[PDB]
């Protein structure tokens, strides 16, 4: 006759019963949602892939190291990402010039 | 003649500090979508200090005026939450310095392995693709020396710098993992800066960087990185019995046997169909076939419910 484990198992049963329909709580462990949350998770970061691709080729890591004496030029490629991300052409990059 | 270029990279947003968990993304974005120039929400990870309440950022295009959104929006209530937003105002400071140590050759040399292994562990964690920035990435780790040369007679290393970089912004841009801050931002992709805040390291330092110290930045660097490669915790066969791990085919059993309700003598109505039979496994075989889209509910119900009793590091309150 335990306490502690009936106590534990009865707040997680209350919490369960509590939290059931919340989608946050549905999102971590209800296989359907947990199954089109991942889906939708790699798609977005199949897309910062190919941002990342194309500022390697373009060549906005070509003269660029992570040290604050280039701390105006990370910002400039940060911001160019965010265009990329967003799916902006060669001709969206200029108003960063 | 070319179009006008868009100046995506700048956005503002609102910004709402306590929003209940039974609120949904949907009811935030149709609320929000009804006003021009509407992007996108974010909802932060839910606290259990503040009885899982989230904090919301509501994004917009650069061009609406976001003072008088942020007012139409003011005594507007959710369910039974007060949304009350406020302008988000842009970031200020995005290149953070650290410690000045970390451009010493024996930290980027060792900071080349641990950045290969998130790397390699993430790629095959959210499972894309192999990595062409790994080709041949333990050949940097490896010393190369003139040792045979010193024998008989008897710092700053830009090659190494310049490959640390490529794995750091591969973190920092596909996985939103700041390296040199040692922390993941998830939720970045939905937030109203894409990519926000990245670290960088510090100036030089101004005395000797010692022989032992060198060693101490190590072992405390990888000890703040050790969280971010965390697998899932999950409990026992004997603690998740315990705990009351419930089993597929056993609770399918018992949804059957309380749906097969006997009405009478050779009457066997379920309230699922709502329609008679001479015998329970009659009612089994209706219950299997016709109403298939129901035994895989009370499936998933089980899983659900597994799935976040298995799971040790659970969500529950302090």
């Amino acid at each position: 006759n335990d306490y502690k484990l009936d106590f534990r198992r009865q707040q997680m049963q209350d919490f369960f019963l509590a939290h059931k329909d919340e989608e946050w709580f549905r999102s971590k462990y209800h296989p359907d949602e947990v199954g089109k949350r991942r889906q939708e998770a790699r798609g977005a970061l199949q897309n910062r892939l190919r941002v990342f691709l194309s500022l390697m080729e373009t060549g906005w890591f070509d003269n660029l190291l992570l040290d604050i004496d280039k701390a105006d030029a990370i910002v400039k490629m940060l911001d160019a990402a965010v265009i990329k991300m967003e799916g902006g052409t060669e001709n969206d990059l200029r108003i960063l010039e | 003649l070319e179009c006008k270029p868009r100046p995506l990279h700048k956005t503002c947003s609102l910004f709402m500090r306590n929003i209940a968990p039974n609120i949904s993304r949907a009811e935030i974005i149709s609320l929000c979508k009804r006003y021009p120039g509407f992007m996108r929400v974010a909802l932060s990870e839910p606290q259990p200090e503040r009885r899982f309440f989230r904090r919301g950022w509501v994004t917009f295009d650069r061009s609406v005026n976001i003072k008088e959104i942020c007012w139409n929006l003011q005594n507007i209530r959710l369910r039974e939450c007060e949304l009350s937003p406020g302008v988000n105002r842009d970031l200020t400071r995005r290149v953070r310095n650290i410690n000045g140590i970390t451009q010493h050759k024996q930290i980027v040399r060792n900071d080349i392995k641990l950045a290969a292994k998130l790397i390699h562990t993430l790629d095959d964690r959210t499972q894309l693709w192999q990595n062409p920035i790994l080709k041949n990435i333990t050949d940097y780790l490896i010393e190369e020396v003139s040792a045979e040369e010193e024998e008989l007679l008897g710092e700053r290393d830009e090659k190494l710098i310049k490959v640390l970089d490529k794995l750091l912004l591969y973190l920092r841009i596909v996985h939103s993992l700041d390296y040199y801050n040692t922390c993941e931002y998830p939720n970045e992709d939905e937030m109203p800066n894409r990519c926000g805040i990245i670290h960088v390291r510090g100036p030089m330092p101004p005395n000797r960087i010692s022989h032992g110290e060198v060693l101490e930045w190590q072992k405390t660097f990888e000890e703040k990185l050790t969280p971010l490669l965390s697998v899932r915790e999950s409990l026992s066969e004997e603690e998740a019995q315990k705990m009351g791990r419930k089993d597929p085919e056993q609770e399918v059993e018992k949804f059957v046997t309380s749906n097969t309700q006997e009405l009478g003598k050779d009457k066997w109505l379920c309230p699922l169909s709502g329609k008679k039979f001479k015998g329970p496994e009659f009612v089994r075989k209706h219950i299997f076939n016709k109403h298939a889209e129901k035994i895989e509910e009370v499936k998933k119900e089980v899983a659900f419910f597994n799935n976040f009793l298995t799971d040790a590091k659970r969500p529950a309150l302090p």
